RNA sequence: GUUUGGUUCUAUCUAGGACCAUGAUUAAUAGGGACGGUCGGGGGCAUCAGUAUUCAAUUGUCAGAGGUGAAAUUCUUGGAUUUAUUGAAGACUAACUACUGCGAAAGCAUUUGCCAAGGACGUUUUCAUUAAUCAAGAACGUAGGGAUCGGGUGGUGUUUUUUUAAU
């Protein structure tokens, strides 16, 4: 309702939108995912747009959906 | 109208998470354009293949120049040879059952959006001019 | 009230510390 | 065979339902890794032998 | 950043000559373009359906049927109206239908498929001012709050369910 237009409460710039702020930025994080066919790490993108395949063993990673792409259900992940 | 587009972050460099050498991406970039893979098409594959940001963050200049100092240069840029593309996918459509006459009025809109950038590009000379499509 | 009949973790803020951000030397 | 379905169920139940909760609860891996197990899958042995199968 | 061409100089490894394929930072809550899950009774073409309406056939029984404020005209024992079983024809999409959806506008409501297109969102993808405004021309004809539709994020209960895919 009133607050400073300078650095506001942290809750209130995660509340609103990533254009909205002083500073625009990303609220997409990378995260490492663990393939489970063969136990290497890969990096990938949180909105990830595209069904991304392992080098080691091409399973499947992560279908694409609007917003966040799901993980397929046996991959390991960890944001970073 | 709507906003809905990407918030490049404040840091100008690469993310530090990063454990992967330079070259390696301009290696893995003109592979893909050696695949044929449209500049765009490079630039998320590339956001989600190996963790970079986007090639002026982690390369030292952007794709375009990247590609055209690997000899991989587009005679036509994206968007021109996209909106091409389409005028003439709609142009087939149309032709294929003329009664289409909202595809008639997007065709306009179309040619009008690709004249506007032709005049562009034209004008800035990057295309060899008479190029004045078709 | 809708916010807090959803959630489990969700403190009570109390009013009279509604507005303090941070304090250097924490607690003693 | 009525004490038989008794008791055979009754030792079902509760095996199944402590392997559900361990699938639903298994957060940790031993490297910061948190386990993706999608919604109401009944168990790790289902997961694994369905990745086995997805190659 | 060439494919090759050719010279000599160490105890098969090396040195020094030439030809042959490239144009300044930021990324506007200015703009257009890619991509993704979608989104709509948006469009075009086929296709599917519904019971109506009219007409025809075949049954059934008998003096009226129609129409209006009253009538009248008309039709009717060669069976009008009504009943039942069908068959054909074109047009339209009852209820769902709302202060909801789409399209530049007029307008747009059955199903299914094809053909393209479009909007919003998402985006650590690309281009780098490409923008706006309209004669001529062209195509078609002051601030605040609640609720809802489309998209996304987070929460954590019921609907859900589990090794078939989907989300
Ligand atoms: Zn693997």
């Amino acid at each position: 309702l009133v607050q400073d237009l300078l650095h506001p409460t942290a809750a209130s710039e995660a509340r609103k939108h990533k254009l909205k702020t002083l500073v625009q930025g990303p609220r997409s994080y990378f995260l490492d995912v663990k393939c489970p066919g063969c136990l290497n790490i890969t990096t990938v993108f949180s909105h990830a747009q595209t069904a991304v395949t392992c080098e080691s063993c091409s399973t499947i990673l992560c279908t694409p959906t609007g917003g966040k792409a799901k993980l397929s259900e046996g991959t390991s992940f960890r944001r970073k | 109208k709507g906003i809905s587009s990407s918030a490049i972050p404040y840091s100008r460099n690469a993310p530090a998470w990063f454990k992967l050498s330079s070259e390696s991406v301009i290696e893995q970039i003109v592979k893909y354009a050696r695949k044929g893979l449209t500049p765009s098409q490079i630039g998320v594959l590339l956001r989600d293949a190996h963790g970079v940001t986007q090639a002026r963050v982690i390369t030292g200049n952007k794709i375009m120049r990247i590609l055209k100092s690997n000899g991989l240069a587009p005679e036509i840029p994206e968007d021109l040879y996209y909106l091409i593309k389409k005028a003439v996918s709609v142009r087939k459509h149309l032709e294929r059952n003329r009664k289409d006459k909202d595809a008639k009025f997007r065709l306009i809109l179309i040619e009008s959006r690709i004249h506007r950038l032709a005049r562009y590009y034209r004008t800035v000379a990057v295309l060899p001019p008479n190029w004045k499509y078709e | 009230a809708n916010e807090r009949r959803t959630r489990k973790d969700m403190p009570y803020i109390s009013e009279r510390k509604k507005q303090i951000v941070g304090t250097v030397h924490k607690y003693e | 065979l009525k004490e038989d379905i008794h008791t055979h169920m009754a030792i079902f139940e509760q095996r199944e339902a402590q392997a559900q909760e361990d699938v639903q609860s298994s957060i940790v891996d031993e490297d910061g890794f948190t386990l993706v197990v999608g919604k109401n899958t009944k168990s790790l042995n289902s997961i694994r032998k369905k990745i086995l199968n997805k190659n």
